[PDB]
RNA sequence: CUUAGUAACGGCGAGUGAAGCGGCAAAAGCUCAAAUUUGAAAUCUGGUACCUUCGGUGCCCGAGUUGUAAUUUGGAGAGGG
RNA sequence: GUUCUUUGUAAAGUGCCUUCGAAGAGUCGAGUUGUUUGGGAAUGCAGCUCUAAGUGGGUGGUUCCAUCUAAAGCUAA
């Protein structure tokens, strides 16, 4: 074992880029000495080194004055993928359905959620987009058991590949956002179930159903924008 | 409580000359449409520009027919303090506030109060879900807390709220002030004053890295996407607020 | 030690330049050292190996758009407990009576409403409040729901297996 | 102790007159060399398939300055006052009072740099200028007169 | 090779001891620093992807205006016609 | 020899006419202490003291005349 001290000294990183990998690796506490000795090689920590030195070199153009090479920074810039960071966590599919109890959690609540100069419009907008996706799905191919109505908000069951999935959607009100809570640590749970769901909805969608990704149409969400608008074709 | 530059006390003065002469200017020729002594002036109707998404500006006559608006509060332009008619208009639709947003239902009185306050706000016709969504995630009600306190504004939580304020105007919940806004109803102006303002969130929302950058580029696809008329024969500018 | 430098030659003003060095053409002329740069990347452009800057928006409105869209599974028979070390995070406890209509005597008693509220958070048994509604419309938006989330998450990551 | 024509700097342009100097200036800035290459590949996108002005930038080498100092066709010289050796530029505020050509000193040699795509600059020059601008610099130079070339007079003597 | 054991020096003594010319061997010349590319640092290190790899190319990064390239070195040379 | 490609108002050369036209400083030099020589016009070098010029400067020959251009660099046989 080792403490959060020296695994933090060990890679070299920041507290909080240290706790960003640890939430995209599922890794939890004392730390495991080898779980640590292997995150240390992995392109993501390569890639915070990376946005490190974008961060600089764009506030060297802004800062000077220069603009139009600040806008071609922006350009010439790739970001991190969470792509491989699943198939090393959630190896076979029935595995990923088992954590997705817990992804569409998170999800649902940022779908109703106002956004502040914490969370971007396009964030939110995104998050609901694929609450939408899977909504559309589950009554598409007609998996729902159980529905539960509680003062929290709404519980359903869910046969999802026959295991049973469980998860939570509230009920559609402006919620309080307290100062309370630390909305960069929700961001980056929220980042990887995304990619988690995107991936997730992929394999469902190409496996026994649709194309993915469906259209939606522009006049139908214009007058909804929930269930009833975004049209799904099979072949 | 700090010292002010001898450039910005004369830009102020320099550009609300610029307000000052262009309100007036817009109030004559409003006031001289009203009265029917269309003798000698610019001209005798009204304009609607609906700039829309390669920016395509239309060019349409206001009709007579009672329409819906959500006017959207932008701050513009630069070093202009807000005249007397100016401070009328918006403390009468209630906004004050920088990135705030009210509806109101557009007639021939509403109109020309439309063209005065045409550079501080951004206007346009929202949809159904626009409407919706703006609701179910923003609203304030002002009401009285636990015993003594009145000032607090909270939140559209619930519907027995809703019940308590409202109720025998035929409104029950949240949805059904949401019909009597999107539907031109009796109980529009009950409902309109009970969520009083909006508060919408600003665009980018940060002083930084990327924050900067991309307030500059929203900031050159403002003068794109907005144009101050200032003449007196002012087309009003209708953007999409579905996209907003 | 210090006397005023006496500027005993910039007193007087110069009327002509220095030298009388004859201005040549290319200073009135269009630089033909850009002329050999355009006829370079010309050559470059019929030759291929450079594309237009026209094409270069073409080649990214038909690329990047497909973004997470291949499986990654596959046939995935693997599992990844396979090592005792992996906890399995424990999916939350299947919710036990509380709805927004439950049985009335769930509903708590007037003195343990402040009993509740008087015990400290994280060591109490329900995170709310148990409440009856008559009507599914007179269902309160539930306040204390980010901070359910959020606890979870801080659960997940600090909470120790 | 300084010797007067060294610490003829040090008494650099005021608060109010700098900033507007370079609202001048950060309007003639040298194309970034990003730029020059996406503006030729322009060119050579259209040249390859199917006329321009002389272009007004500011004026920033040494050399270049020195040249263009004492040929007239400097109008206004911006000299950085912390140089690693103060001799490469200590004759240049002399020279140009001899030819002439107005000329400040700015502090900040860094902020030269600014306004011209490079590290530092030591100095930098407007030379030709735009049509709009043309009373904006000439008017500009009059401040620069006042309130540096006359307020400091004495500039020459005095330790 | 010769000049030459000469000139020249040396308590003119032990003695020290050249060079130019002449004849041959071999032969080959050149580069900077110097005054502005200023109608556009036009120059290079590296990293990276390819390619026909003692290298070439694109793209990015830097170095560099306290000067890196082209032109010029007195045999002139440069600006123009 | 055999070919494949050569390009751009590209790179030079020659003659004439016109318009200009910058070349190395703690160095040269001078004083002195040592070193080197067979060196008589301390030659060469070092140390130390002082330290320049531009129709200049360095070196030689009977009052001029000839000769080169230091204080940067490379290079076969």
């Amino acid at each position: 074992f080792i403490t959060r001290s020296q695994a933090v000294r060990k890679l070299q990183v920041s507290l909080a880029d240290f706790r960003r990998l640890c939430i995209f690796k599922g890794i939890y506490p004392f730390y495991y000495a080898k779980d640590i000795q292997y995150l240390m090689h992995e392109p993501v920590l390569a890639k915070f080194r990376e946005h490190k030195t974008f961060a600089r070199k764009l506030t060297r153009a802004l800062g000077r004055g220069e603009v139009s090479s600040a806008k071609r920074l922006e350009e010439n810039r790739d970001s991190y993928t969470l792509d491989h960071i699943i198939k090393e966590r959630y190896p076979s599919f029935p595995d990923a359905i088992r954590d997705i109890d817990d992804a569409l959690n998170m999800l649902f609540l940022f779908s109703n959620l106002p956004s502040t100069n914490q969370v971007s419009s396009k964030i939110i907008n995104d998050a609901q987009k694929i609450c939408n996706q899977w909504l559309a799905y589950v009554a598409k191919e007609r998996l729902v058991r159980k529905v539960f109505v509680s003062i929290k908000g709404v519980y359903y069951q869910a046969n999802i590949k026959g295991e049973e999935v469980r998860w939570l959607v509230p009920f559609k009100f402006p919620e309080n956002i307290p100062s309370d809570v630390d909305f960069r640590i929700m961001l980056t749970f929220l980042e990887f179930y995304s990619t988690l769901l995107h991936f997730v909805l992929y394999k469902l969608y190409t496996d026994s159903g649709l194309i993915y990704p469906p259209k939606l149409d522009l006049k139908k969400d214009k007058i909804i924008s929930g269930l009833s608008s975004y049209i799904l074709e099979s072949r | 409580n700090k010292f002010v530059r001898a450039e910005s006390i004369v830009a102020k003065t320099l550009a609300t000359s610029r307000e000052k002469e262009r309100i007036k200017r817009v109030s004559i020729l409003e006031d001289k449409k009203a009265k029917n002594e269309t003798q000698h002036i610019a001209s005798g109707k009204d304009f609607i520009l609906k700039i829309t998404e390669g920016l395509i500006r239309e060019k349409t006559t206001y009709d007579g027919k009672p329409a819906l608006l959500f006017i959207v509060r932008v701050r513009g332009p630069l070093a202009v303090n807000i005249p007397n008619k100016a401070f009328k208009i918006l403390s009468l639709l209630r906004l004050v506030e920088t990135n705030t947003g009210v509806f109101v239902k557009l007639t021939k009185n509403v109109y020309p109060l439309l063209k005065v306050i045409a550079p501080y706000v951004v206007i346009g016709k929202p949809s159904l879900s626009s409407i919706r969504s703006l609701i179910q995630k923003r609203g304030r009600i002002i009401y009285k807390g636990e015993n003594e306190a009145e000032p607090h504004e909270i939140v559209l939580n619930d519907n027995n709220i809703v019940e308590e304020q409202l109720g025998d105007h035929g409104i029950i919940c949240v949805e059904d002030i949401i019909h009597e806004i999107a539907t031109m109803g009796e109980s529009f102006s009950v409902c309109n004053f009970f969520l009083q303002p909006f508060k919408l969130n600003r665009e980018v929302s940060g002083f930084g890295s990327l924050n900067r950058l991309r307030k500059i580029k929203q900031r050159e696809a403002e003068s794109r996407t907005r144009q101050f008329s200032n003449a007196a024969t002012a087309p009003v500018i209708e953007v999409d607020i579905d996209s907003l | 030690p210090y006397e005023p430098l006496i500027d005993w030659f910039t007193r007087h003003e110069e009327v002509m330049p220095l030298t009388a060095v004859p201005e040549p053409k290319r200073r009135f002329v269009p630089s033909k050292n850009e002329a050999k740069r355009v006829m370079k990347i010309v050559r470059a452009i019929r030759e291929g190996r450079i594309i237009p800057p026209k094409k270069l928006k073409e080649m990214k409105e038909k690329e990047k758009i497909e973004n997470y869209q291949y499986d990654l599974w596959g046939d995935s028979t693997e599992t990844n407990d396979h090592v005792m070390h992996l906890r399995a995070p424990k999916l939350p406890p299947p919710t036990n009576e509380e709805s927004y209509n439950p049985p009335e005597e769930y509903l708590l008693s007037p003195e343990e409403k402040e009993a509740w509220e008087n015990t400290e958070y994280s060591e109490r048994e329900r995170n709310f409040i148990p409440q009856k509604y008559s009507a599914l419309r007179k269902v309160p938006g539930y306040g204390e729901s980010i901070r359910e989330r959020f606890e979870r998450s801080l659960d997940l990551y600090l909470a120790p297996r | 102790k300084v010797p007067p024509t060294i610490a003829q700097f040090q008494y650099t342009l005021d608060r109010n007159t700098a900033a507007e100097t370079f609202k001048l200036f950060n309007k003639y800035r040298p194309e970034t060399a990003a730029e020059k290459k996406e503006r030729l590949t322009k060119e050579a996108a259209a040249v390859a398939e199917g006329a321009s002005p002389k272009p007004y930038a500011v004026k920033y080498g040494l050399n270049h300055v020195v040249a263009l100092i004492e040929n007239k066709k400097a109008k206004l010289v911006l000299i950085a006052n912390d140089v690693d050796p103060i001799e490469l530029v200590v004759f240049l505020p002399a020279l140009c009072k001899k030819m002439g050509v107005p000329y400040a000193i700015v502090k900040g040699k860094a902020r030269l740099g600014t306004l011209v795509n490079q590290k530092t600059s030591a100095v930098a020059a407007l030379t030709e200028v735009r049509a709009e601008d043309e009373a904006a610099l000439a008017k500009l130079v009059s401040t620069i007169d006042a309130n540096f070339a006359d307020k400091y007079d004495e500039v020459k003597k005095h330790w």
